[PDB]
C-alpha cells in the first residue's frame, strides 16, 4: 500500500542513521534529529528485543510503520 | 492536529534532509 510505501522509505532512513543495524540508539537519534524530534522518538520507539538486542536498543521499524504506515491492523 | 504537525516535520527530517 501507498502508507508502507512510505513507512519503508522512513525505515530505510534510521536504518542508514543506525548505522545498519536492525535498531537505533538514543544516542544516535540526539547525534542525527534535531533535539525535539530526537527527544520525540526517544521517548515513542517501541523497544527492540529481537536477534542482538541491547539495552536501549530502539525499534524503529515498527515506530515508523506506526506512524506513516499501515498501522490499522 | 498535534500529532499531524509533529509527524509531518520529522517525515520532512527522515525523508529530505540527507542525500538517501
Amino acid at each position: 500500500s501507498n502508507a508502507t510505501d512510505t513507512a519503508e522509505q522512513v525505515i530505510a532512513s534510521f536504518r542508514i542513521l543506525a548505522s545498519d543495524k536492525p535498531y537505533i540508539l538514543a544516542e544516535e537519534l540526539r547525534r542525527e534529529l534535531p533535539p525535539d524530534q530526537a527527544q520525540y522518538c526517544i521517548k515513542r520507539m517501541p523497544a527492540y528485543s529481537g536477534p542482538g538486542s541491547v539495552p536501549g536498543a530502539l525499534d524503529y521499524a515498527a515506530f515508523s510503520s506506526a506512524l506513516y504506515g499501515e498501522s490499522d491492523l | 492536529n498535534a500529532r499531524r504537525k509533529l509527524k509531518g516535520a520529522i517525515l520532512t527530517t527522515m525523508l529530505a534532509t540527507r542525500n538517501f
